């Protein structure tokens, strides 16, 4: 499944809840995971720190519920975190991920668009390209209008990691057509929604234009 | 590269290793020579790694079962305890550290599972597996149960299957026939028919796990529970008015546990097996010296006579000592994971109901 | 203290492969050996287990049946033979150590040791390089300002594609979009980046995509439109 998501600042306390851990009483174990690498034990047994760990990160258990708190967060602590369980002794589960992820100020998106080139319609087909540029929040809304028909559907997106340096967000929503659906219509736009935009941005482009 | 001269100890973290550090400083003070008591995190995997380099302590505790291996290695030097010595301890610890013939280390503490059972719900325990079934009707009218433990585990299964006839292999004199298997003998088929009736009359539940069980027990939701001495601090938490006491017979039998041995063996690479032996035997394996130990944690039921007297005053440790003394020492030998698989097996393809009893421990073997 | 993975890679739906997990500065014998996967983008996935000690082997319900686990104790390597494979089951395979330090222990004490993880494709797919289109960059960027160009990767299999910008020249502003799995089995991304707008007609810009399993290696020129 997909992790969710949580924004924090450095020095931040962050409290963590496992959701697969609802299952039963068992041992709950803790794992820290950066993309590319494998995930790393942080704590067994509910609350048992694993050798190494800094010890600002500590678990605890009430009833129930098995908890994970990194108790002021550092820079090298935005990752994602996974807990484990063991239901039925043989059986193992882990849980959705949670994402901590580096707050910073609100940056409204610059827009682009690209219409298809040359090469690619001789091919048979037609991607359109619509760039959000650093931003955050990485919520966003892109619609698609072809013709100010409003599109669903046929374009797919992308996000990358947060920027090593700004912490901004790039997202690419990429609409696909055949060349003759292409060549049928004339107005393509894109319409961007972000925290940072105080009305919606479009960009558009007339087919076969300069 | 052993310092020669002083003694280094190798102890789990679970183990009362302060308690072992003022024997270690008792033994400085009157021989002069420094005794330094560690416990490394997962002692019992760096010792095959450094021992094989003629590094590592010069003495390490573990439970028995381990050292099977190490000696297989060489790793371990034979012990050489005198008639006098060998009475002081009970004479099946001494089966626990036995290799090809030879003694590889002297046994320390002995742990076996036992009846747990709620006072306030139980005040007198069933001395009968015979008898649970009409204790859980009574029970189950007042919305509790008779008993709850590990289903899923050959180790919390065999008691009771080995009770009328069952066996791992066949122990002749200090050598296991891996040839003789007793899983699938009369024995072994009336204790699993016993278990899996248990099941099908909704007296237990098939699903019912380690954690299952001791988070029923605690909450006072079922008056018994089979578990060992490492399961007491749990409870003591829960504050339930708990006892411990023998298994239940079957058939007139009694339940047959596992028994592990603490055990402390001499490194076959170590230039101080004298000054190891001295400290072992003249020191450790003393009333004295097993109460430091018990004093920082307890160790159970010890393999002292003497000391073992004294603390089986506990109702709680005489029953473990009962238990083990009843029960077989935990084979040492690689053969035990076949039959773990067949144990196991046989446990799981019955209870659900899938497969007969006799099905089920056929077809655990092929 | 290592656990070393081989034998991953491409497949087909309904094939087989056999993947190793090869330890060292532990016996295998005395722990229980996992194997844990990781679908792109998503969570870990726990898939089985062998315990050769207590005799014991476990299987998540999506594979059991499909996926045997074992293990060579004298070569101190477990293995996954997975078999009857699907699509679902792309996804890094990751190998991971539980330790165990008693018989009657239930599960406590985690995965403290992870393999590198290696990645298995279940595709109908055949190996295919990618073709390279340009993002041209605005005529109508800002006067003064920032433009945008970059490199569509379209239709390849299987990942990974790598993108650099005038031979790892250009490093600043470039932003390399996780490829997307289209309908058609193939992969697809794009890379942009980001420049000065007085730059776009002196500095040229070149994408230098590279596709290993293809033995392709594509440079795109990028520059503006044609009008």
């Amino acid at each position: 499944q997909s992790p969710s998501s949580l924004s924090a600042s450095v020095g931040d306390r962050v409290t963590i809840t496992c959701r697969a851990s609802q299952s039963v009483s068992s041992a709950v174990a803790w794992y820290q995971q950066k993309p590319g690498s494998a995930p790393s034990l942080l704590i067994y047994s509910a609350s048992s720190l694993y050798s190494g760990v800094p010890s600002r990160f500590s678990g605890s258990r009430s009833g129930t519920d098995f908890t994970l708190t990194i108790s002021s967060l550092q820079p090298e602590d935005f990752a994602t975190y996974y807990c484990q369980q063991s239901p039925q002794g043989y059986l193992v589960t882990f849980g959705q991920g949670t994402k901590v992820e580096i707050k910073r100020t609100v940056a409204a998106p610059s827009v682009f668009i690209f219409p298809p080139s040359d090469s690619q319609l001789k091919s048979g087909t037609a991607s359109v390209v619509c760039l959000l540029n650093n931003f955050y929040p990485r919520e966003a809304k892109v619609q698609w209008s072809v013709d100010n028909a409003l599109q669903s559907g046929n374009s797919q997106e992308s996000v990358t990691e947060q920027d090593s340096k700004d912490s901004t967000y790039s997202l690419s929503s990429t609409l696909t057509l055949s060349s003759a659906d292409y060549e049928k219509h004339k107005v393509y736009a894109c319409e961007v929604t972000h925290q940072g935009l105080s009305s919606p941005v479009t960009k558009s482009f007339n087919r076969g234009e300069c | 590269k052993i310092e020669e001269g002083k003694l280094v100890i190798w102890i789990n973290g679970d183990k009362g290793y302060n308690g072992l550090a003022e024997v270690g400083k008792k033994f400085e003070k009157d021989t002069g020579i420094k005794v330094t008591v560690e416990h490394p995190d997962k002692l019992e995997e760096k010792f095959p790694q450094v021992a094989a380099t003629g590094d590592g302590p010069d003495i390490i505790f573990w439970a028995h079962d381990r050292f099977g291996g190490y000696a297989q290695s060489g790793l371990l030097a034979e012990i050489t305890p005198d008639k006098a010595f060998q009475d002081k301890l009970y004479p099946f610890t001494w089966d626990a550290v036995r290799y090809n013939g030879k003694l590889i280390a002297y046994p320390i503490a002995v742990e076996a599972l036992s009846l747990i059972y709620n006072k306030d719900l139980l005040p007198n325990p069933p001395k009968t597996w015979e008898e649970i079934p009409a204790l859980d009707k009574e029970l189950k009218a007042k919305g509790k149960s008779a008993l709850m433990f590990n289903l899923q585990e050959p180790y919390f299964t065999w008691p009771l299957i080995a009770a009328d006839g069952g066996y791992a292999f066949k122990y002749e004199n200090g050598k296991y026939d891996i040839k003789d298997v007793g899983v699938d003998n009369a024995g072994a088929k009336a204790g699993l028919t016993f278990l899996v009736d248990l099941i099908k009359n909704k007296h237990m539940n098939a699903d019912t796990d380690y954690s299952i069980a001791e988070a029923a027990f605690n909450k006072g939701e079922t008056a018994m529970t089979i578990n060992g001495p490492w399961a007491w601090s749990n409870i003591d938490t829960s504050k339930v008015n708990y006892g411990v006491t023998v298994l239940p017979t079957f058939k007139g039998q009694p339940s047959k546990p596992f028994v592990g041995v603490l055990s402390a063996g001499i490194n076959a690479a170590s230039p101080n097996k004298e000054l190891a032996k001295e400290f072992l035997e003249n020191y450790l394996l003393t009333d004295e010296g097993l109460e430091a130990v018990n004093k920082d944690k307890p160790l159970g039921a010890v393999a002292l006579k003497s000391y073992e007297e004294e603390l089986a005053k506990d109702p709680r440790i005489a029953a473990t000592m009962e238990n083990a003394q009843k029960g077989e020492i935990m084979p040492n030998i690689p053969q035990m994971s076949a039959f773990w698989y067949a144990v196991r097996t046989a446990v799981i393809n019955a209870a659900s109901g899938r497969q007969t009893v006799d099905e089920a421990l056929k077809d655990a073997q092929t | 203290v290592q656990l070393v993975e081989s034998g991953g890679g491409l497949v087909q739906p309904g094939g087989s492969l056999r993947l190793s997990c090869a330890a060292s500065g532990f016996n295998v014998y005395y722990s229980s050996i996992h194997w844990v996967r990781q679908a792109p983008g998503k969570g870990l996935e726990w898939v089985a287990s062998i315990y050769s000690y207590y005799g014991s082997t476990s299987y998540a319900d999506s594979v059991k049946g499909r996926f045997t686990i074992s293990a060579d104790t004298s070569k101190n390597t477990a293995y996954l033979q997975m078999n009857s494979l699907r699509a679902e089951d792309t996804a890094v395979y990751y190998c991971a150590r539980e330790y165990h330090s008693y018989v009657y222990e239930p599960p406590l004490y985690g995965m403290d040791y992870w393999g590198q993880g290696t990645l298995v494709t279940v595709s109908s797919a055949s190996t295919k390089g990618p073709s390279v289109f340009p993002l041209a960059p605005s005529s109508k960027s800002t006067s003064g300002g920032t433009a945008a160009l970059g490199c569509l990767v379209k239709d390849y299999f299987p990942e990974p594609v790598t993108v650099s910008w005038n031979s790892g020249a250009l490093t600043s502003g470039v932003h390399t979009f996780p490829a997307v799995l289209q309908s058609s089995g193939l992969y697809s991304l794009s890379s942009v980046v980001t420049v000065p707008s007085s730059s776009l007609g002196t500095q040229t810009y070149i994408c230098n995509v590279n596709h290993k399993p293809s033995n392709t290696k594509v440079d795109k020129k990028v520059e503006p439109k044609s009008c």
